[PDB]
């Protein structure tokens, strides 16, 4: 945003007086805007809204709707769980909803887990998410022809870090840097 | 020099075909 | 040596390195494209209410600015011709 | 061009910000009170026609916390918002409101009923008060705490959606400020004369009792009414009076300082020394209050503490590179940077932590609208509103599968 | 390079008021007016530029 | 001192004159008609319009 | 040249040039509908063939079309100046809607082609015919009565108090 | 320092206004106008 | 682009750090020992001690002596004074002989001239007075201040002046919007013309529309001037005078060469001594290089000994190829270098040597690279052979003519049969001789 | 006086010397 420093700079034709530019104004004319319906491509439901525009482009198209793109969910109802996309664990119930929720937040797994629902289905940490949904998309691979054990060992690692009494903080990163 | 164009912020531009990126969250990568 | 050693076993689990980093890539989508054109609008936001204001302050005290030399300058203006009537004074008796 | 006709409502705790979509700053800012007479809903609404004293009328809050408690008051509250301030027949603006993350879901969904069905409006939305607070500062990853009258709640906010379960709840608030205050009143005797009575202003020097008189044309008012106005005049005693040490409350050091002036409506002034900076230490140690001490009681730092905690560590730096702080209680004097030193001391400074700069009262209270605004106005968001001839199964089905 | 101006002069005009003129040149397919400052005005008055005579002027001199 | 601190009398930029029909900058005036223009085509243009106008007025 | 402040009132309509100590011209922001159209100063004097209709309520403008033919009035009649070569200064009342601003400038640019406009709020101008960088405006209009504080020129809106009595209901009482 | 992606402020000099305005970056707000932002640098007084 | 010249390929002596002439480098091959001398030389002159030192360079035509003067010249830089003169350049029908010396060796005197102007720039804004009931008593319109505000693309000031000021303020049209500058010091006004912005396409007067000043108002920082004490004489000797009588009659007649006399150089001696006193200038003694000093006469050398012996006197380097020559302005004085022996007292001769076989070949490789000619090293081999038969300049100057037979030929490269053919179309001094004979 | 000949032009719209009646 800012650091409490000077305002914005604007653009602007009438400095000096409009005693200059009264030639370059009074020579042209405005293109006649209108406050126009209008329906994005990007919605899955022909709803219509309205803005400003130029009643020239009116009903043209939602230049916004390049911004709608999705990533892909991979599909399963009767018998693709059981011949290729097999588990043991999972049953097809929570399959299904973890990966409706992966669509609703697009694979950004934190928030994913942080939704993923623990009275409907038993606890689970992040990464056993993220594995299941890698393990997921191989096996859609291959019908259709880093680590995260280290993950979890960052997490902890990361908890001792920070969860180090301060004092002993103080000390260890000492002890970090003299040697 | 910084011999730039001293680009713009401008809207997010929209994509004419992907290019997978996301910043660190933590932003503490090393 | 003492820290030597301390480090050395704290290091096997327990420092100086978070073990690897994750290599899965991502594609871009229209979350995150939402949320930069937040981050612009917001930008803009609170650079507009900073332009406004400061244009506001600049504009209120020019008007104020020319509301105080108006005064000086009637005030100016009757001391003057209180002075150029005594000066046609001082002419005529001299 | 990324606008369209949309209205941004921000109904918290204490008032509700009704503005259109772009605009810097909320249109209108009118208490969340309301006024009654006998018949249903006979009715009084913002500050004009909530504060003229009246032959028993009895005011109530629809909000509570945040969540609706009358959905009857509330619709009247927003039919006075259109009709007056906003001036629009509410038929063709689209709306998004704002609701409190631990607002029950379920109040969501009737909340989108009365909205569609009774008022018609052609489009809808929903996103967090937390959420549109991160929102307005344009940080994706951001902690907000976030403080009004009747709670106080610290939540975070990671790619724009709030970790649901991450919530802390404090009541820690507003009204426990306002509490201690009144309690103060109490001990030391003052009496709370009402604006609303006083017809002169034979004033006194400090600590005499100020004489005045009562207007002999005043007639009864209900209890509930006298409470809220008083109410009133001790919130404005908050703002004016309250004050923060920087750092843990001393008896010597709050002796020292300068002591502070303030007047009472008859007249009555008074000057006040340590209370004033004991008293938010309440809010940072419930432990020294009256009652309201007991260990459940978690203060403004343990409450970041926690709901830093809660969330792990792949978005925790996330929430150490920005703090923000909005609502109410932040506002009292020397709030903010008692909470950053209070952070730095309970959060290890090990890590990269930063708060976020933000004072005025627009850009505290607002922050909730403001956040709302922007949103409204994004080009990207015009696909999310949740439209009439989609609310036809939406209400019940996609005011869940849309608005996160 | 030299961005004179030439034209046949169609008129010089009353002077009299810091002297203040108009000159009307003319080519084949233009004619402009011009506003002469004191120098200019002295330039035309010495040269006794008259009307219907073809002139062509330097701008940087 | 008048004589000696006229002073005041701002210097008033002029104005930055565009030439109708091409609407470029104007370098040259019309003596007649004093429409600014900039272009031989413009001037002809210009006095074309002038003797329409002068027709129907 | 000069540029056109035209101030809209709820029921009184102020036009002159900037610079001008006083609005030389002032008018009733009456329009009437014969039972062509007229404004105040032959409206008020055409009522019994015509229907009045005022385009202003509360200061927020009520209808555009009468306020389209109320400002071609102000221009062409009253101040005789072409709207094209004059720049044009707009008062709107506090808490007007984003909407109205809008067609505002719309109506201006598009029907009355002017190079240059403004719209600021009536409050704020009141400010600076005082000359105070700080205050609070007590502004009882044609139609409506606005409290407006103002700090460092910059108008807080969320302050801002509409009461909705003024010189007309208060002639009606 | 930190290496803040974002916050790429720099010198530059306006035309018709022309002086060093310090540091300043260029954004497009709302309407599609180009914005010069800028800082209260230190280097403020440097600049005469 | 730039045209080859003789001596372009001299670009300096060619020394290392410890003073040692290395076997070829900066454009010289051999002739270590001079080289060597003639960097003494240069620490000499750039010790800016001794006035009036010469050093004759002595030798066979084609040894380098002109080489090594214009190498001295590249090692002082452009900064110090190089003045080249001919023995023959001393006879003017104009100015005698001694005037012309004095006048090269006063060339040779460098002056750098630093002076600091301080003046407010910009466009008036505002010239508005300060009225006071200020003086010694008097019912009279009293200023004390001539407000002046100063409008530059940078920012604008507001100048407060004596009162007296007001005078130059319309003696000058100095009005508002125009370009003027108002010296910090003189404090006289000075209207440059009206700004451009106040400046309309149809205005036709012209010389009077300045661009708006850029920068600050308060600039003029210093101008730096390299003078030699020959410009100064020359300027004071006959004033400019293009304002009256002077003008037209002086002008109408030829400006002569006058001989200058001793006073004015000693004038200028002395206003140049304090104007150094004063830090605004500094010297730079430099070089006075005359070559072909045999051409001088007898009474030229003899005022060499006057001119040589003032402290004010540059370093003199004479060139000379004579072997036992009548002096010019005696009959039968025969003297070594044509030079009288009481001129070589006084002197400091470095000797040029014959280049062997070797060196020639090294000398004609560089001046091929000089040239931009590609060389074969049979053709350059043979090239070496003729200059050893005829001379270094004969074979040196075959280059061109055969890169451009090579090229007529199609070539890019210089062959043993298009050097044959230039040396069969073109003949030597000894060739020409036998032919003679 | 320009606009009372010729008319002004859209922008843009390429200037042509579109004349009033
Ligand atoms: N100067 C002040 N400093 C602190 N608190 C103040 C001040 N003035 C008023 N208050 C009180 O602070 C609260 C203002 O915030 P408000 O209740 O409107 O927040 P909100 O945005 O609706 O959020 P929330 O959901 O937390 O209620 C009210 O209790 C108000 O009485
Ligand atoms: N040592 C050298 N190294 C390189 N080039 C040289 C050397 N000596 C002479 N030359 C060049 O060879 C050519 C002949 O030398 P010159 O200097 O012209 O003869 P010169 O000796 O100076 O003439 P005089 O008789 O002394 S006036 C010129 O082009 C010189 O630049």
């Amino acid at each position: 945003s800012d650091k409490k420093d000077a305002p914005p700079l604007l653009p602007s034709d009438t400095g000096q007086g409009y005693r200059t530019v009264k030639a370059k104004l009074g020579s042209k004319k405005v293109r006649p805007w209108k406050w126009m319906p209008f329906t994005n491509p990007a919605r899955k439901d022909g709803a219509m809204f309205f803005h400003w525009r130029r009643a020239a482009e009116e009903g043209k198209d939602y230049p916004f709707a390049r911004f709608n793109k999705t990533v892909q969910v991979p599909v399963y109802s009767e018998q693709e769980y059981q011949l290729y996309l097999h588990d043991d664990a999972w049953t097809k119930a929570e399959t299904d909803h973890l990966f409706d929720l992966s669509r609703r937040f697009d694979l950004r797994f934190v928030v994913i887990h942080d939704r993923y629902d623990h009275q409907q289905f038993k606890k689970r940490s992040v990464e056993d998410l993220k594995e299941r949904y890698y393990h997921i998309c191989a096996k859609l691979a291959n019908v259709r022809a880093f680590d995260a054990g280290h993950e979890r060992r960052r997490k902890e690692q990361l908890e001792r870090l920070y969860n180090r009494t301060p004092e002993q903080v103080a000390e260890e990163e000492y002890l970090l840097q003299e040697l | 020099d910084q011999t730039e164009v001293m680009p713009l912020w401008t809207p997010p531009t929209p994509p004419q075909d992907d290019s997978d990126i996301y910043l660190d969250s933590v932003m503490c990568l090393m | 040596h003492q820290r030597i050693a301390e480090l050395r076993k704290a290091g096997l689990w327990s420092q100086r390195r978070l073990p690897k980093l994750q290599e899965a890539p991502r594609p871009k989508s229209h979350w995150d494209y939402l949320l930069e054109e937040m981050q612009w609008m917001a930008t803009d936001f609170a650079q507009e209410r900073r332009w406004k204001v400061a244009a506001a302050k600049k504009l209120v005290r020019t008007v104020v600015r020319h509301h105080e030399e108006k005064q000086l300058r009637e005030e100016r203006g009757k001391k003057e011709e209180q002075s150029r009537l005594r000066r046609i004074a001082a002419s005529t008796a001299r | 061009g990324d606008e369209v006709g949309a209205l941004v409502f921000d109904i918290g705790s204490y008032t509700v910000r009704a503005g259109y979509a772009g605009e810097d700053c909320p249109k209108v800012d009118f208490p969340t009170a309301i006024g009654m007479v006998v018949e249903g809903p006979t009715y009084y609404i913002d500050t004009n026609a909530l504060r003229v004293p009246r032959e028993n009328m009895e005011a109530i809050s629809p909000l509570k916390n945040g969540m609706v408690e009358d959905w009857d008051s509330f619709q009247a509250i927003l039919d006075h918002t259109y009709k007056m301030h906003v001036k629009s027949e509410a038929s063709l603006h689209p709306v998004l409101m704002s609701e409190a993350p631990w607002n029950t879901r379920a109040k969501r969904e009737k909340l989108t009923e009365l909205m569609f069905e009774h008022y018609n409006i052609p489009a809808f939305f929903l996103c967090k008060t937390a959420v549109l607070t991160a929102f307005a500062n344009g940080r994706s990853t951001g902690l907000i705490l976030d403080s009004g009258a009747t709670h106080t709640t610290a939540i975070p906010v990671h790619d724009g959606y709030v970790l649901q379960q991450g919530i802390v709840k404090s009541p820690l608030a507003g009204d426990f400020i306002t509490m201690q205050c009144r309690e103060l009143f109490q001990e030391m005797n003052i009496e709370l004369v009402p604006p609303y009575m006083i017809a002169s202003k034979e004033a006194v020097r400090e600590g005499s009792p100020a004489n005045w008189k009562r207007k002999e044309k005043l007639p009864q008012v209900t209890r509930s009414w006298h409470n809220y106005m008083c109410n009133c005049v001790i919130q404005d005693f908050q703002a004016s009076v309250l004050q923060v040490s920087d750092s843990t409350y001393d008896e010597q050091v709050a002796a020292q300082m300068p002591t502070v002036h303030y007047e009472f409506p008859n007249g009555y002034n008074c000057d006040f020394g340590a209370e004033r900076l004991k008293i938010p230490e309440g809010l940072f140690d419930p432990s020294n209050v009256k009652g309201l001490s007991g260990n459940t009681m978690l203060g403004v730092s343990h409450v970041v503490t926690t709901s830093v905690g809660m969330c792990d560590i792949d978005i925790r730096p996330g929430l150490y590179g920005s703090v923000i702080v909005a609502g109410g209680n932040t506002l009292i004097q020397s709030f903010t940077d008692r909470l950053n030193r209070e952070l730095s001391q309970k959060t290890p400074p090990s890590m990269r932590l930063k708060l976020i700069a933000n004072n005025t009262t627009v850009e505290r209270r607002f922050s909730s609208w403001i956040g709302g605004s922007i949103l409204a106005s994004l080009g990207t968001f015009q696909q999310m509103w949740i439209s009439k001839q989609e609310y036809e199964e939406g209400g019940k089905q996609c005011v869940e599968r849309k608005c996160p | 390079e030299t961005e004179i101006i030439e034209g046949e002069v169609v008129e010089i005009q009353i002077d009299r008021p810091s002297k203040v003129g108009k000159l009307t040149l003319k080519t084949t397919e233009m004619e402009t007016i011009y506003d002469l400052g004191t120098k200019m005005i002295e330039s035309l008055t010495k040269d006794k530029v008259q009307a219907g005579d073809v002139i062509t002027i330097d701008k940087a001199t | 001192f008048e004589e000696w601190f006229p002073q005041g009398r701002p210097p008033k930029v002029p104005v930055r004159e565009v030439c109708p029909v091409t609407h470029r900058p104007a370098l040259y005036r019309d003596p007649v008609t004093d429409i600014p223009y900039a272009t031989a085509r413009a001037f002809k243009i210009i006095r074309e319009a002038y003797k329409k106008y002068i027709t129907a007025h | 040249i000069a540029a056109l402040v035209v101030d809209n009132g709820s029921g009184m309509c102020k036009a002159g040039f900037a610079g001008d100590d006083a609005p030389r011209a002032v008018f009733p922001s009456i329009v009437g509908r014969p039972r062509d159209s007229y404004v105040g100063d032959e409206a008020q004097s055409k009522r019994g063939i015509l229907t009045l209709k005022y385009p202003i309520e509360h200061g927020i403008v009520t209808n555009w079309d009468d306020m389209e033919k109320i400002w071609h009035h102000t221009f062409y009649n009253e101040l005789r100046v072409a709207p094209e070569e004059h720049p044009v200064l707009l008062t709107e009342a506090p808490l007007n809607p984003k909407a109205n601003r809008e067609k505002m400038t719309q109506i201006m640019f598009e029907t009355f082609n002017t190079p240059a406009m403004y719209v600021a709020i009536q409050a704020v101008l009141s400010l600076y015919a005082s000359g105070r960088t700080t205050g609070i405006v007590m502004d009882s209009g044609d139609g409506v009565t606005h409290t407006v504080p103002i700090y460092e020129g910059y108008a807080l809106p969320h302050a801002i108090l509409r009461l909705d009595l003024a010189g007309r209901d208060l002639t009606d009482y | 320092g930190l290496g803040d992606v974002r916050y790429r402020y720099c010198l530059t000099t306006l035309t018709v206004p022309q002086r060093c305005i310090g540091f300043a970056r260029r954004r497009v707000g709302r309407g599609g106008r180009v914005l010069l932002d800028r800082a209260h640098s230190d280097y403020d007084s440097v600049f005469h | 682009t730039q045209r080859i010249a003789s001596h372009s390929h001299v670009k300096g002596l060619g020394l290392d750090e410890s003073g040692l002439a290395k076997q070829a480098a900066s454009g010289l091959v051999g002739q270590e020992n001079a080289r060597e001398a003639c960097g003494v030389i240069v620490e000499l002159i750039k010790s800016k001690k001794m006035a009036g030192r010469a050093v004759l360079l002595a030798g066979p035509p084609g040894t380098g002596k002109t080489a090594l003067a214009l190498a001295i010249a590249q090692e002082l830089g452009s900064k110090v004074p190089f003045c080249p003169m001919v023995g023959s350049e001393v006879y003017s029908t104009e100015i005698k002989k001694t005037e012309v010396l004095m006048e090269n060796f006063r060339r040779a005197i460098g002056l750098r001239i630093k002076e600091t102007k301080e003046v407010y720039e910009g466009e008036v804004t505002e010239l508005t007075p300060c009225e006071t009931e200020n003086p010694m008593g008097g019912y009279g319109k009293t200023i004390s201040h001539v407000i002046i505000g100063l409008k530059t693309a940078k920012g604008t000031k507001q100048l407060k002046l004596d009162p007296s000021i007001f005078e130059s303020l319309q003696k000058e049209r100095v009005e508002a919007g125009d370009v003027i500058y108002i010296e910090a010091n003189s404090g006289a006004v000075k209207r440059q013309g009206r700004c451009d912005t106040y400046a309309t396409e149809f205005d036709l007067e012209a010389e009077e529309y300045v661009p708006l000043p850029k920068g600050d108002v308060h600039k003029k920082k210093e101008i730096i001037q390299d003078v030699t004490l020959h410009d100064l004489d020359v300027a004071n000797a006959r004033p400019q005078g293009g304002q009256d009588i002077l003008s037209m009659m002086g002008q109408l007649m030829k400006p002569k060469k006058t001989e200058i006399t001793d006073k004015l150089r000693g004038e200028i001696n002395k206003v140049v001594n304090k104007y150094i006193d004063q830090g605004i200038a500094e010297l730079v003694p430099g070089v006075l290089f005359v070559d072909e000093v045999h051409m001088l006469d007898i009474e030229c050398f003899t005022y060499l000994h006057r001119a040589l012996e003032s402290s004010i006197a540059p370093i003199v380097i004479f060139a000379s190829n004579r072997g036992n020559c009548v002096i010019r302005g005696t009959e039968d004085i025969t003297s070594p270098h044509g030079i009288p022996l009481d001129l070589l007292d006084r002197v400091m001769i470095i000797r040029t040597m014959l280049y062997t076989p070797q060196e020639m070949k090294q000398i004609i490789k560089i001046r091929a690279q000089t040239e931009g000619i590609n060389i074969s090293e049979e053709a350059l081999n043979h090239l070496g052979e003729i200059g050893t038969k005829t001379t270094l300049r004969y074979s040196v100057q075959l280059l061109t003519p055969a890169n451009l037979l090579a090229k007529i030929n199609g070539k890019d490269s210089i062959e043993k049969e298009h050097v044959e053919e230039i040396s069969e179309l073109f003949y030597d001094a000894k060739s020409s001789a036998k032919i003679l004979a | 006086k320009a606009s009372r000949l010729f008319q002004p032009v859209q922008y843009g719209q390429k200037p042509e010397g579109r004349t009033v009646a």
